[PDB]
Parts: C-alpha cells; structure tokens; sequence
C-alpha cells in the first residue's frame, strides 16, 4: 500500500520496509543479513523505494508541509500562489549567472548554484535526492507559481543519466503531469550511460519510460541547456522535437550527437594504434575543430531546434515570461484513449 | 629622451589618472586591458589601447613579453607602471630599460635596495635616520630572539625581510609565543615570498602612521612635497588619509622633512616616492620603509601642496631638473577616502559585483578619482577599490565638514562598499579629535571603532513584508513635498484586492543551500566557495586527509581564502592546477 | 602577443568568450544585410520589420524566436547569400497586458519572399498561438514565394494556411499589410479575422500588372491594382485603411481591446458602475436627443451613428470596413463596459436598402462576434433589397441567404 | 509584526499634515474590488458551446478541467 | 478554407500542370491531402518556365543585353534549361509532396485503396463553435 | 532633454551643475546646464588641464557651448604670449573665427481643512492606491 | 476625525473627493 | 500605520472614508 503512494518519507533508524524478514531469508535462502542491509531508509533511499529520508518524525512532518505547500488539493483545483511578482527586475543574483559555468568542458559543477539563482528563492524543494543522484527533481516557483525541475548534476557521474536517474525523471514528470505543475529542463549531460551494468541494470527500457513520460505530459514544457547535450541526452531532456515548448540555450551550450572525444575515438579507430604522433596530432586538431563546429549551440539555433541562446542573467525573466505565455496551453491534438502503453 | 607617447601598464583609476596626466601634457596615451577590463573606463579615455587577454593578472598584467610586445606594437617610447603590478619588480624596470623605453620611475637597483627592508634599514642608519630599538641583521633563531626580547624587552614583532601588503608581520606580547609565531613567520616567509629572511624588533601598541612625499632628481636635488597621515588601516592597508599630518610638532615636522630628504640623498633615489614613518604616544618618530612607487594617496598632497605629481615624474623621467626648490608649504586640508568594494558590517570582506549605480559627489571641495562608471562590472581578480573621494577644506574641521556633506552626496549601489564606514568615522569623535590629538591608530578600525554598519543586502527582499510590491509617489500636502511608498496589498477605508486570487506571503529563503549542518558538504566533492584563482593546491592525487586540512587557497580581489577539506578521506580526481581559474561551485576534488 | 583593441576578440576558449561571441552574432541580427538597407528603408520613410514589432508590443515584452536561423537552400546560388533570420521576425509579447504572438515579414531580405525557414519560423509561431490560446499578429510584406527555392515554398504556404484554418475561430488573427503582399502572401490575410492596410505604402495582389499586361491588355499600376483604397471600396477585403503605421497599429490595439484572447476565455470588461432606478429615471440629455432624431417624413434619411454613438459607451465606436458598403455600419463599442458588435442599417446609403456587398460586410462580422461571443446589437431601418439586374445576375439571393 | 506599511519616504510633516495626507489617501484607496459575494454560475458558460470531437483530449483537459475546477 | 477544413478523406491526381498559389489550393500534401498522386505528365513549379528564368537569371539577361548578345536565343536556352531542370513531378516527389509517381492507368487503383482504407479517419480540429470561413 | 549628461571628473577640476542625465529644459529659464571650473599652478597648466576636460565633457540630446570652449582654449589669440592676451568684451562677436558646425497626464488635487490650517493636498493625476 | 501619533485632528473633505 | 523615516506612527481613522 505505501509503495502506491506518491510520496514515502522515512525515519532514519526507524523507518525500515522489506517483504520477507531476516530470518525468513536465511532459514529459506541461507543468506545473512542486518535489516539496515536488507530494507533500512538509507538503502531503500538509494534503490529508489522512499523518497526522503528524515532524522526525527517532527522534520518528516515538516517535510510533509513543504510537499503539499507546492501542490493543489486534487487533480482539478489550483495550487496556492506563494510571494508572486518579487524582484521584477535584473539583479546582481542574475548578473553572477553569466560567470558561473566554468570554462574548461571537463571541469564540474554543483548544479544548485544555477538552480538557487534561476527561480523566484532559494525556496527549490528536492525530492529523491539520493535515488540516482546524477538527476535533480524538485519543485520551485516562478512568479510564485509552482513548478517541477528536472535538472541534471554535473557533480555526479558527469550527470550522465543512469538507470535510476531515468526512472526518477520518468515518475517525477508523470506526477507534476498529473497536477499540472509546468516542467523545467536544466540540461548539462553526456546522455546515457555506457557499460554492461546498465545494460543489464535496464536501461533501454528506462529510458524509453523517460522519453514516454516527457512526451505523455501535457503541461508546459521549458527547456534552459547549459553546456553539454549530447545524443539521448539531448533528446531526452525536453527536446522540441520530443514536444517541448519553449526552448533555450547558454552560449556555452554543445548540442550533438556525441562529445569531440568519442567522435574522435570513433574517427581514430580506423588508423593503427598511436605509435606515430600523427595519431595524436590529428586527435587534437579533429576535437578543436570540433569544439569549434559541430559541438556548439550554433547550428540548433540555425536550424531552430532551440528558439534563442540567451545571456545567462535573462533566464529569471524570460521563465517568467515564458510560462506567462503558457499558463493555458492545451496539448492537441491526442485521440482520447483508456491510456497510453508504457514500456514495462 | 623626451616621451611623446607613454604606455600606462596598469588600470582602474591609476590608470585613468596617468592617461589625464598624459592628456595635460599633450602626449600620446595608449592602455591596455586584460579581458575583464575590455570596457573600462581608462581603455576609453587612453588615445590607444590594446588587448593583453588573459584572465588574471598573472596571464595579463604581470607578463613582461605582453607589456613590452604592446609598447613595441604601439610605438610608444615610454612606460609608466602606475602602482603595485610591476611597478616595484625591478627586473621588469631593468627589462624596459634595456628595451630602449623610458622607465618613467626609479632605478632598478635603487628599487632592489629598498626592496630588501634590510639593505634598506643599512642605508637608513647611514642616512642617520631615527630607527626604532631592534636588530640590524637578521636573526638566526628564536633563541637569539628570545636574547633580544629580554635585552630590549617586549612586546616585539618578526617581520620578513621582504613581506608586504600587510602579510608580512606577527607580534608576541609575552616570551611564550616567541617559538611558534617565529616558525610560522619563517615558513609562511618562504611559502608566499621564497626568502625566509626575518628580523625582529619593538613593536609599538597603537602607532600613528605618517610619510613625506619626496620628489627626487636625476641632478640630485630633492624635495618635500608634502606629509600625510595614514592611520586609519583595516587590515594592514589604509581606507582614509589626510593632508598634511595633523597634530604634529614642528619638532617632528622638521626631523620628518630633513630625515626624508637625507634617506632618498643616501638612496641615490630619483623620481617620485615616499618614505613612510610610525610616530608613538611618546612621539618618538621611526622609520618604517620607502615606497618606490606614485603612492595611492598622491592626490591629498596634490591639493594641500599644489604640485602636480605625475607630471613631475614626466619631467624627472625626462631628466629635467626640478622646477620646484624647495618644500611647499600647505594651502588648506585635505581627506581621501577610498571607495572599496567591501563589506564593512562583514568584517571588510570584499566582494564582486555590478556597479547598477555610481553618482559621485560633486562641487566644493570635491574631487572624485573613479575607476568605475555606472554599468561597470567588478569580478574576482583584481583589487576592490572602485575609486577616490578627495575634499578639501581651509581647515580640517571645515574639511571634515564639506566630508560629511560629501559622504552623504555619495551613493553607488549593486555592490557593498565601506562608504557606510566613511560616514560614520567623519562623525566619529575617536577622528574628530580634542583639537591637538587623535585616539585613532593602525589598530583602531578592527578594536576600537563601533562597527555599527549593518550587513548589505542590495535590494533582495529579506523578510515577509519585503515581498509586497510598492508603488512609490510624490505627494504635496500643504506644498511640502512628501515622498510616499505605497504597498501593492494595501487596505485601508475597508478596501479590498489586496492579495487578489488568494496570494500567500511568508518570508522568502536565502539563495543558499541549507546549511544547517552541510551544505555540499554532505557529498564527496569539495567545491569552490566563490569565484577566484587557485594560487596554492595543498594536496595530490590519493593522498588521504582529515577534516579541517588544506585543500586549495583561491586567490579572489586579492584576498586568500583558504578552501579545507569536510570530512576525512582519499583525495580523489583533484581537479585543478595551481593557477587555474575557477567559479563558485566548481568541483576542486572529492574526498572519497 | 598582444593583439590591439579594435582587432582582439575575447578567447572564444573560455565562458566570457562564448558570451561575447552571442553579445556580436545578437548585434548582427538588428541588420542582417547591412545598415545601408536600414538607411533605405528610414530615408522611404518606413520602419523596419523589427521596429514595426516594437513599435507594436509593450516597451520591452517582446521575446524573440529563432533570431539566428538561416536558410539552407543551395539552388541558383542563394548559398552565397544567408541573412539571419531569413526575413522573417518572429516571436512573443504583450499588448495591453495581455500576451499575443507575433510575426513581422522583412522585406529587405530577398524582398520579404517566403523560403523554407521563413515558412518554419511562421509555423512555428503560429502553432505556438494556437497550442496558447492567445492571439497572433502578422505583419505582411512580400514578393511572394523565393523563386530559387523550389516547391518546397509552396509546401511552406500550405502549411501556413492550413495553420490559418485550423485557427480560424479559436484565437483572433490579424494581419497588417505595410507593403506589397504579392502572390501567395495574399492569402494568410484573407484567412485571417481583419485585416488593417496602409493607405499609400501598401498592396496586395496575387498577379502581378506585368502579367495582367502581358495577358489582357490592361496597363494598371500596382496601387490602382492592390492598393489599400481598392481593397476597401472594391473588393471589400480590407477592414481598416490607416493614415500611417502608427494608426494601423493603434487600431490594431483597439481590436485587440474587444476580443478575448480565444473562444473560451471570457471577454474583457471593463469596469462601469450600474446607477440606481428605473430606466425611465435614468435618462439623461443625451437619451432625450433620440427622441427627436426622427425625420418627421418617413423617406428623409438620418444619420445611424447619431443612435450608435449615444447608445454606446463614451459615445466610443471602432467601426470595421468603414469604407465598404456604406449602407450598413458594423463595429464595436461597449455597453456599461460589455464589448457588443453593432450592426446598423445607414439610411443615407441606398435609402439603407440591403444588397449584396452590405450582407457579405456584415454577415462576416456577425459571424466573427459569434465566434468570440461577442454580443450583438442590430439598428434596423432597412425598406428592402436594392432594386436592380446587376444584383440579381450577381447572385443577392445566394449572397444575401449569408446575412440571414 | 511583518505587516507592509506606507512609508513617507523623503519629508517630515507635521501632524496636521500627516492627518490630510491621510483623510486623501484613505478617501481615494479603492473600495471593495474582488467582491466576497462572487458567486459561481456555470450556466452557459463559453466551454459548453464548443464543438468536440467525441475523441477530443480537450474533452479532459478543457471541458471537465473547466467544470470540475472549484 | 473548405479543403483545409474537411476531414472525409481526400485523394489528389495530379495530371500536368500545377503551378503556384493554384498547387496550394488544388489539394496540396501540407494542406492535409489523405493520397497525392501524380501522372508521368505532371508539372508542379512555383511558376512557369518563362516567369522563372526572367527572374532567376536577372543578371545574365541584363548583361548580356548590355553585350548587345542574342538575348532571345539567351531566355531560350535557359528556359529550356530550366524546363528540363524543374518543371515535373519529380522535385515535388523528392521532397515527398507527392506519394507516387504513378502510370495514369493505376489512377483507379490508388483511388480505390485510399477510399477503402479513410472510409473512417481518425482526425479532429481544435474545438470552435464554428469556423470564420471568408465570406 | 539632457539625455546624456557625462560630467568632467579628475585633477583640477570642479563641476556645478543644475542638470543630470534625463533632465529637461525650457525658454522660461537661463538655459544655463552647468559651470565647469578648472584649475593649476599656472595660466598655461590650467589651460592645459582644460583642454582635457572640455574634452571629457559630454552632453547630448540639447546643443552646447562645449564646442565654443573646446576651441576657445586652442586659440593663440586666447593664449597669453607672455604678458598679454587680445580678448576683450567684444571678441568674441568682432575677432574670435566661429566656425562651428551646427548641432543635427495633469496631476490630481483636493483642497482639504485641518482644524485652523488649510491645506491643498496635490497627487499624481493616476494614484491607484 | 483622524488620530496622528493619538492626538486628535478633524478633517474637512471635498464632497467630490475620491481618487 | 504609518511610518517616516522608518519612525512608527500609529494612526488612526474610521473604518470607513471612501
Ligand atoms: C492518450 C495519450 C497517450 C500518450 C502516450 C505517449 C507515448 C509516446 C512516447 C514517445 C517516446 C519517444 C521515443 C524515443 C525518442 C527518440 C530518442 C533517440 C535519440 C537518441 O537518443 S540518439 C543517441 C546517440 N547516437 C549514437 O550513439 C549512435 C553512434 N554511436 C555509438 O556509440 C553506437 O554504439 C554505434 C554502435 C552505432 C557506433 O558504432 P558503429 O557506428 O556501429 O560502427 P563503426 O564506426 O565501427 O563502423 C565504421 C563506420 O565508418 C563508416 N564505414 C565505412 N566503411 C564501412 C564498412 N565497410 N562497414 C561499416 N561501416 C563503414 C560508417 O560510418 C560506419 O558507421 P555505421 O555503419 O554508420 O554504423
Ligand atoms: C506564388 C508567389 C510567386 O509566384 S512570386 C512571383 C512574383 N514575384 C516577383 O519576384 C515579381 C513580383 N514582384 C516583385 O518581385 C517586385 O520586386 C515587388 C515585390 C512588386 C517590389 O518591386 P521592387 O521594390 O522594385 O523590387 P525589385 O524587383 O527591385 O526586387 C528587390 C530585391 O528583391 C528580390 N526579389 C523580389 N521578389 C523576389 C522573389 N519573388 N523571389 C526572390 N527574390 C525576390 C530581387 O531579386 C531583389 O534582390 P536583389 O536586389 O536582386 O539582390
Ligand atoms: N615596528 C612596528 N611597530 C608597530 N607597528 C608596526 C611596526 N612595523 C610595522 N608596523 C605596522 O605594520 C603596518 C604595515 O607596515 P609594514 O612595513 O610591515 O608593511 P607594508 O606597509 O605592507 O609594506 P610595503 O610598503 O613595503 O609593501 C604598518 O602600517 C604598521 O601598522
Ligand atoms: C591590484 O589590484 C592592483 C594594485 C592595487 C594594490 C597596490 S599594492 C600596493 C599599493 N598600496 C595599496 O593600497 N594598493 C596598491
Ligand atoms: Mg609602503
């Protein structure tokens, strides 16, 4: 039953959920295990089951006020409208955004300091921080409206999107469809992630329950790209082409099929290995020319995937203004349907 | 030979200052710019300009090949290096030398002999200048500065031998701390300056700061322009001075403007300079050091005095003689106040940021010296000082009072500055004085001033009542102009509308992570705290370390601020190099 | 190596590089084939595509879409020549407070010509119009399709017009026509809802007067052809004739007043304070010149503002093809702050008689009120259908079956 | 306290200044907009006239959002 | 308004011409065509050969007037040119405007299959009280 | 309108101004803007120094007499040759060469009675309060 | 009537006065 | 309340002026 629900908190320490008991398992199975091993709120945190984890009861109530503070009563009414209209004006909150990238691409980053800065307060409530932890999923507001952010974490695994970032960002988008929060993109991502784990782990068909939940959703969609969107990564993190709204870039932005490194692995594997530096040389000259060309916002804005690359202090602002314009948008046309099948 | 064309290697309102001398001299200015400083002022005002690039200082005014490539490239024949940068590295003096540039300043080896403190206490004591009770060699070890502390008693300070902007010093009023401030003082020396050289001597409690300008010739003629005082200092470095020194003997007067004049004969010294001085409670005047350098605080001698002293350092780098014989006498008083980009309600920390206004005072007795114009933009790399405030008045309690006038003229926003502090110190009866002596000293501003500045804010809504929109109107009732603000939910005489569709207000959250407890610190990865340079990486690849230990030191406004380590661990993916740009935020390493 | 001031660009290595890269790739956008072009346009005495959009909005609203895109055609050459924008300004903003969706055609730019993404550009606004539910605005100029693009520009327009139908009925469509809209650009405004034209600087015409000469004889020039004149008093398509830009814009603005952003939202009232009593309390002065309006002969006409004008609100009226027609008056007004569309019979035309142009005028605005839920106020004094062979050959049974 | 005040800015008047200013301000401020007596009536309400398609998703997010919304 | 409108299903043969604004209206694919397609014969241009080069070739004809050359021969030769180059289905297929190109005897079965397989289509406008059809 | 008022700023000089950027002016007044004040040690340095500064000032959207100094201070016949100078107060209208190119809502109110005083209460014509 | 800082005041209006 | 400079000053009306 509590699986079911939208949102688990537990108590640390406390808060414990498994099927099958220790001894169950090691008088069936042989195994030996400890209940924090076997279903305590840190692990269960991790495998993505609770959604927050809390020290005492009086901080998970307090946790359950915040949640339903961004959140209408039911399907249909209105959420409440907390602090509309503050700061109408660029502010020097704005103005550090446009330094706040860092120059070098293989350099990273805490996300929250662009989240912290882009929305109406430091008010930007997360949810599932520690189910892969490569994805940012939290409610903000703008204007005082609420809205769900999907944003990746250049701090964790480069913020390529693993298993459990997708199925986060899938049941995140599904829930904020569900209670017409308006969705926020904040993409800085290598795309998926490689190796055999994954594979194994699923992630095909987790990410194809991101891509159907982006394109499910109904609600308004904007897009902000910070440097990297490459492939799936790019696709998935709200694409226009996947139906979002509006859609806008950093200048530090490189949007591509993959990043000059793999395309220079992909181009230098049809010469022998690198015993001669003719080898490295052209590795080097390809990914500059790379980094100059195709890896850039350039050619999206000039074939109007993305519909501006903006100043970084603009982006406050023009959310604001973007989502004014969405308030009222209606998703169509859609054959109406018992519903739509999702990759299981 | 004669300049015609003169290359400024330096910015902000030195720069700006040296392009005017050069435009009241009719020569050819050229500027230049590292890549923040593309839309400074001085590149607008300067005949030519060029681009070092570069984003630091170290990659941009401090490179010898950009700075002569840009004086070759421009054709200039001359090269003043305003102050701090290179204007006292004498290498770069040799090297614009022997590039066939006119070095509008000092010569190198009188530089490097002033440099070394010692060689400059040597030929001070041979220009029998009065010199404070301590040693004059450098010492060997604590236990010889033990020996002296007991032979001439306590408190005493270790000083190293070529330490400056303020880091240079420790004190120790009891024997105790003699060991440990001589090993840290030894091996903090060697860390940010190579030479570990240290003497040590009597350290005065609450010390006045003063200095005599001194003007110098190539035909060995010398002149006192004029004396300040410098004591009102935040850290170790000055925020007001005056012109002349106050609540002085003629005593004192006298010995300052002979022992200056004997110090630069001594020296072989040319050109513009100062030599500094601390006076004591008792009187005792000693010398402290010469700066081979146009000083910050030229401009309050320029008004006191009359003498344009950039233009004397054309004419000195022309080798003409000196035009002026002898020492002027003063015509009123004057006050300078730097326009520092800090925080005095948060211990003058200084702090990026736009400057979204800057109206500068104006009329009698004003004078405003700006780097900055509004729309300026200041970053994490260099100084914070935006400008000077320079008032002048027939008297200085008619100079403190055109201050005040002119400290409440004086509005800049979208950034902190100590301007709050300037208002409260020219009403500050520690400043004010008893007619014949001050309480203030090169202690007062961090003990003994009142710091009653509030932190800045900006505009940012802080608490509830912050959120409500304000409409703000000018009113005439009875013809008395009111200005009146009026909130967006306001309801009197039973209105309604306020809150319209069912608005809530609570106090907004502070853009910053949570931080009870953690704030990124509850992951592995150490990050940078604000926008800077990493001067010093503190650890490699693998190594473990202990919560509280160095990581990386980030140089920002030329501050150090050292980053440390949150928990225990193995440093691992260390990210940056010594030298590195970095933003706030920015991963440094993990410890995992 | 040190680069001098006029010549060094910021290291596009680094983030400050990256944005003075936009700050310079922005700036080209303000005249994409050379200010000597903005100069032309100034000295013929016109605003440029983007200063009719600001001229339009709300100081500072506007929200450019697709500022940088270029076309991508390589037939005849054209590679060689790829203007941002390709000519076409498009985007979002406000009017009044109230959000609207806007495109403005360039003709500097292979004379305003519709390419591939100039299309793109358009559609994509107007599905972002549709998708809102708020109006849009076209500001029209120019030679039709880019011939050296192929087909591709007329799949481009069926796009465009599709769009047009789709929205028709669902959001108000304006357009303004400031130049020459020539070919298939003539098209959208006739699928939009009112068209506004300039009285001197703008046309519209599917066929050129060169073609026309080449294949009937008949030497017209471009403005007896397309002008603004001929579209209002002869061929009824245009719904205003403003004196300047600047009036074609205020007038779009009083449109806009009227309409709700779409069928569903309520329309926009304005405050008004109902007083107190009877209707026959309540008269004023202005009501007891109504009394003796009537001619005393039943055939000496009147003038039907006279009742419009004391009827409606500030006696303020927004009349719509003033022009055409003149025995029926249609327009808008407010009645205690209520947007109505008036619908008048004018006695001092054709005695007021209905005939074919008088049920085509007002059938359609009847029909755009009803789509937006205006009410309607009909002023009767209509003594018939005009007599005539040229009415009844020309179809007034088919045409005047509209009205009803 | 954190209710929002009017402030007089610049000026210091007296009380018979303060009092005018204030019998105007509180004369002129607005009366009772967003009446506490609007009532809901959905009688013929604009959603109802539209012609949907018996498949239409705004069937959902038009028609029954718009009646269902309290 | 009326071809954009209708939902039934909408099959288009196109046999010669169609040129312009005329492609647009006469059930062109963007305008929501169910089944175009076109006879060996077809000839869809923005416009006709002549109209074309007078424009396209603008700068050869103005020069080689101001050379004094046989400009006549000149537009014939381009005309031609552009008529072999342009002037038939098969740009407009390329860029899939039309879905075959089809021998005229397989008209009637493309029509039939179409008509067969749309006798229900599954397409819907956004919801109005009515059009504004131009009057 | 001033809609650009840069004042002169730096060494040896003082500005003082009746105008600041977005300021307006009309016939009924001096139509004076500003007094620029400069300053050395000698007649040729404050010369000098003003030839900066009138250089500095910048003023746009009205026309000024800037021009007329900026030249005024380069005439010979303005700088002194030792002990005189030829200007007099007829100079510039008989000797100096002018060749300078040319330059190319109501608010509301209330009449209100407190106890003795009278007071007209004035306000801007669209208070929404 | 009209209390500033409590103390008492009267207060004529316009009988127009609104806005 | 009103406040000048920041100094509170409680005033006083009656409930109703419009
Ligand atoms: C009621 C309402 C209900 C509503 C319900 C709604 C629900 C609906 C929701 C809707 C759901 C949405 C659905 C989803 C959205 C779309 C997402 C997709 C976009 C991406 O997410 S986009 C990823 C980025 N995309 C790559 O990495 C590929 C490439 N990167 C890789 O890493 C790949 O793993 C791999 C294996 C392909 C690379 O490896 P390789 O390319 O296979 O091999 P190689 O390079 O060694 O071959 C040699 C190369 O040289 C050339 N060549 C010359 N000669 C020969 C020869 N003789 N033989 C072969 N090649 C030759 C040639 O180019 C060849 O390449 P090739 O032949 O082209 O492959
Ligand atoms: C279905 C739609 C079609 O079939 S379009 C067919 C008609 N289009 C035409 O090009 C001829 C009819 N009108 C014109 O082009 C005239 O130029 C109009 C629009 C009436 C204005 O004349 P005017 O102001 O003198 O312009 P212009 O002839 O000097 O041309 C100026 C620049 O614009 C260009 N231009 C013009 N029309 C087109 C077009 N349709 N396609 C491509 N380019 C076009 C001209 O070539 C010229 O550019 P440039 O100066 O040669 O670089
Ligand atoms: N002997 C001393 N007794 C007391 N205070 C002293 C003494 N020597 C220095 N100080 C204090 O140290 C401050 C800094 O002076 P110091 O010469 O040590 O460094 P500095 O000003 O940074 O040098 P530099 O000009 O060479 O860069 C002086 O202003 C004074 O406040
Ligand atoms: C640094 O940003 C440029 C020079 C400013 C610092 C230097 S240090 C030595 C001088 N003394 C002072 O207070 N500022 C000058
Ligand atoms: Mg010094």
């Amino acid at each position: 039953s509590p699986i079911q629900t939208d949102l688990l908190v537990a108590v640390r320490d406390q808060g414990y959920m498994f099927i099958t008991g220790p001894d169950v398992i090691k008088d069936v199975t042989g195994e030996d295990v400890t209940f924090d091993e076997l279903g305590g709120a840190d692990e269960q945190a991790k495998r993505g089951n609770i959604h927050k984890v809390v020290n005492s009861e009086a901080e998970a109530y307090q946790y359950v006020r915040d949640y339903l503070s961004f959140l209408p009563s039911n399907h249909f009414d209105n959420p409440p409208i907390v602090n509309p209209g503050m700061e109408p004006e660029i502010t020097p909150h704005d103005l550090e955004l446009d330094s706040i990238v860092p120059d070098a691409d293989n350099m990273a980053y805490d996300m929250h300091e662009i989240l912290l800065r882009i929305f109406d307060d430091g008010d930007v409530f997360e949810i599932a921080e520690q189910r892969g932890p490569a994805m940012i999923t939290a409610f903000a507001r703008v204007d005082g409206h609420p809205v769900g952010v999907i944003a990746n974490q250049p701090m964790v695994l480069s913020g390529a999107i693993d298993n459990e970032a997708s199925d986060k960002a899938a049941s995140f988008i599904r829930f904020c469809d569900s209670y017409n929060l308006p969705l926020v993109f904040v993409v800085d991502t290598p795309g998926a992630m490689p190796g055999v784990a994954e594979e194994k782990g699923g992630i095909i068909k987790r990410g194809g329950r991101f891509f159907n939940a982006i394109v499910e959703a109904d609600v308004p969609k904007v897009t902000v790209i910070i440097r990297k969107a490459y492939g799936g990564g790019y696709a998935v993190m709200g694409s226009k082409q996947l139906s979002a709204d509006l859609n806008f870039a950093w200048p530090t932005a490189r949007i591509a099929v993959i990043g000059a490194e793999g395309a220079a692995q992909l181009l230098v594997k049809r010469f022998p290995d690198p015993n001669a530096p003719e080898v490295q040389k052209i590795r080097d000259d390809f990914i500059e020319g790379y980094n100059l060309n195709m890896a850039t916002p350039w050619i999206a804005a000039e074939r109007g995937y993305i519909d501006a690359v903006i100043q970084p202090h603009e982006t406050r602002l023009l959310l604001r203004k973007s989502l004014r314009l969405l308030r009222d948008k209606q998703n169509g046309p859609k054959v109406q349907r018992k519903h739509g099948l999702l990759p299981l | 030979s004669k300049i015609s064309k003169v290359l400024v290697a330096n910015r902000g309102e030195i720069a700006v200052r040296v392009i005017r001398a050069a435009k009241d001299a009719g020569l050819a200015s050229v500027a230049v710019y590292a890549e923040p400083d593309a839309d400074a002022p001085h590149v607008r005002l300067a005949d030519e300009a060029f681009a070092l690039g570069g984003q630091t200082s170290a990659e941009s005014y401090l490179v010898f090949e950009k700075i002569l490539d840009a004086a070759e490239k421009s054709g200039a024949n001359a090269i003043h290096p305003g102050y701090g940068f290179l204007s006292e590295n004498a290498d770069f003096a040799q090297a614009v030398i022997d590039a066939g540039l006119i070095w509008i300043g000092p010569s190198p080896q009188s530089i490097r002999d002033l440099g070394d403190k010692v060689t400059a206490r040597h030929i001070a004591a041979r220009a029998k200048a009065p010199l404070v009770p301590g040693t004059p060699d450098p010492v060997k070890d604590a236990d010889e500065v033990v020996a002296f502390a007991k032979e001439h008693g306590v408190p005493v300070a270790i000083k190293a031998a070529f330490g400056g902007g303020g880091r240079g010093m420790k004190v120790a009023r009891t024997l105790e701390e003699i060991p440990e401030l001589f090993e840290s003082a030894t091996r903090e020396a060697i860390a940010a300056f190579g030479r570990g050289e240290c003497f040590v001597e009597r350290y005065l409690d609450k010390p006045r700061h003063v200095e005599a300008q001194v003007i110098a010739d190539q035909h060995g003629n010398v002149v006192v322009a004029g004396t300040r005082d410098c004591s009102l200092q935040r850290r170790f470095q000055k925020l007001v001075e005056e012109a002349p020194a106050p609540f002085l003997t003629d005593a004192q007067r006298k010995e300052i403007h002979e022992s200056a004049k004997r110090i630069c004969k001594e020296a072989g010294y040319y050109g513009a300079g100062t030599v500094e001085y601390l006076v004591g409670q008792d009187g005792l005047i000693s010398f402290l050091e010469v700066n081979t350098r146009l000083q910050v605080e030229h401009p309050v001698t320029e008004e006191t005095s009359g003498i344009d002293l950039v233009r004397q350092q054309f004419k000195i780098a022309n080798g003409e003689p000196l035009d002026i014989t002898e020492d002027p006498t003063p015509r009123g008083h004057s006050f300078e106040f730097r326009i520092n980009g800090e925080d005095a309600g948060r211990g003058f920390l200084p702090a990026p940021g736009p400057v979204t206004k800057f109206v500068a005072p104006t009329g009698p007795g004003v004078r405003m010296d700006s780097g900055v114009e509004t729309g300026s933009v200041i970053g994490g790399q260099f100084d914070s000082m935006l400008a000077k405030l320079i008032v002048t008045g027939a008297t200085r309690e008619e100079a403190l009072e055109r201050s005040r006038r002119a400290l409440a003229e004086f509005t800049v926003e979208g950034l902190a500055t100590v301007i709050p502090f300037h208002r409260a110190v020219v009403s500050d009866p520690a400043f004010i004085g008893d007619g014949e002596k001050f309480d203030v000293h090169t202690r007062w501003i961090e003990t003994e001033w009142n710091n009653t500045v509030e932190p800045f804010t900006g505009g940012d809504p802080i608490e509830e009542e912050d959120t409500v929109p304000r409409q703000t109107v000018v009113v005439e009732v009875g013809g008395r102009r009111l200005e009146v603000s009026l909130p967006g939910d306001l309801a009197i005489g039973g209105g309604g509308g306020a809150a319209a569709p069912g608005v809530v207000r609570k106090k907004p959250k502070p853009r910053k992570r949570g931080g009870g407890g953690a704030k990124a610190a509850s992951g592995d990865a150490v990050t940078a705290p604000m926008q800077g340079t990493v001067v010093k990486v503190a650890v490699e690849e693998g190594q473990e370390v202990s919560a509280g230990d160095l990581v990386v030191v980030l140089e920002a406004m030329k501050m150090e601020n050292p980053v440390t380590a949150h928990k225990d661990g193995t440093i691992t993916g260390l990210a940056v190099e010594a030298g590195a740009a970095i933003t706030q935020g920015t991963v440094i390493a993990e410890i995992k | 190596v040190t680069e001098p001031s006029a010549e060094h660009q910021v290291d596009i290595h680094t983030t400050a590089g990256k944005l003075a890269d936009l700050k310079r790739r922005t700036e080209e956008t303000l005249h994409p084939v050379g200010e000597a072009a903005v100069d032309k346009v100034h000295a013929k005495g016109k605003l440029t595509a983007r200063e009719r959009i600001l001229a339009l909005l709300d100081e500072g609203s506007f929200v450019e879409l697709d500022a940088l895109a270029k076309h991508r055609s390589t037939n005849f050459g054209l590679e060689k020549n790829r203007p941002l924008g390709d000519g076409v300004i498009t985007g979002y903003g406000t009017i009044d407070g109230r959000d609207v969706c806007i495109f403005s055609q360039d003709a500097t730019v292979f004379g305003g010509s519709l390419g591939e993404v100039y299309g793109e550009k358009i559609v994509k606004v107007q599905e972002l119009a549709i998708k809102t539910g708020r109006p849009l605005i076209g500001i029209n100029d120019g030679a039709g399709a880019r011939i050296q693009e192929g087909v591709v520009s007329l799949g481009l327009y069926s796009r465009i017009f599709h769009n047009n139908i789709k929205a028709s009925g669902v959001i108000p469509q304006i357009s303004l026509i400031m130049g020459a809209a020539a070919g298939g650009h003539v098209y959208s405004p006739a699928l939009t809802d009112f068209v506004v034209m300039v009285d001197q600087t703008s046309q519209m015409f599917i066929t050129g007067p060169d073609v026309i000469k080449t294949v009937t004889g008949e030497d017209v020039t471009m403005e007896e052809l397309g002008g603004a004149h001929t579209h209002m008093a002869k061929s009824g398509t245009a719904h205003y004739v403003a004196s300047g830009e600047q009036d074609a814009f205020d007038y779009v603005r009083d449109l806009l007043s009227y309409l709700p952003p779409n069928n569903y939202a309520d329309p926009p009232l304005y405050p008004v304070a109902i007083p107190e009593g009877s209707i026959e309390e309540t008269l004023t002065d202005e009501d007891l010149e109504l009394d003796t309006l009537i001619p005393d002969s039943p055939n000496q006409p009147y003038d039907m503002h006279e009742v419009i004008t004391r009827i409606l609100d500030d006696d303020e009226f927004l009349e719509v093809q003033a022009g055409y027609a003149g025995n029926i008056v249609v327009g808008f007004g407010r009645v205690e702050g209520r947007p109505v569309g008036i619908v008048a019979n004018q006695p001092t035309q054709f005695a007021g008689c209905l005939d074919i142009n008088a049920s085509e005028k007002a059938a359609r605005f009847i029909r755009t009120c009803d789509c937006f839920n205006i009410p309607i106020v009909l002023l009767v004094d209509v003594p018939g259908f005009l007599p005539g062979t040229d009415q009844e050959y020309n179809g007034i049974i088919r045409r005047g079956a509209k009205l009803l | 306290d954190h209710e929002a005040h009017i402030k007089v800015l610049r000026g210091e008047p007296t009380p018979e200044e303060m009092a005018a200013l204030m019998a105007v301000l509180a004369s002129a401020g607005g009366g009772p907009a967003e009446p506490v007596k609007k009532e809901r009536n959905m009688w013929g309400h604009p959603v109802d006239k539209l012609r949907y398609s018996v498949f239409s998703w705004q069937r959902v997010t038009l028609l029954e959002r718009t009646h269902m919304r309290r | 308004y009326a071809y954009g409108e209708a939902t039934v299903a909408k099959v288009t043969v196109i046999t010669r011409k169609s040129y312009g604004g005329a492609y647009c209206v006469m059930g062109s694919k963007d305008m929501g065509a169910d089944v175009v397609v076109a006879w060996p014969t077809a000839q869809i241009a923005v416009m006709g050969a002549s109209g074309a080069v007078g424009f396209v070739y603008r700068q050869q004809l103005k020069e080689a007037a101001k050379n004094g050359e046989d400009v006549d021969a000149l537009r014939l030769e381009l005309q031609q040119t552009y008529e072999d180059t342009l002037v038939n289905p098969y740009i407009a297929a390329e860029r899939g405007y039309v879905d075959a190109v089809i021998p005229p005897s397989h008209t009637r079965g493309y029509v039939a299959n179409a008509l067969r397989l749309l006798e229900r289509k599954i397409v819907q406008m956004p919801p109005k009280k009515h059009g504004n059809i131009p009057l």
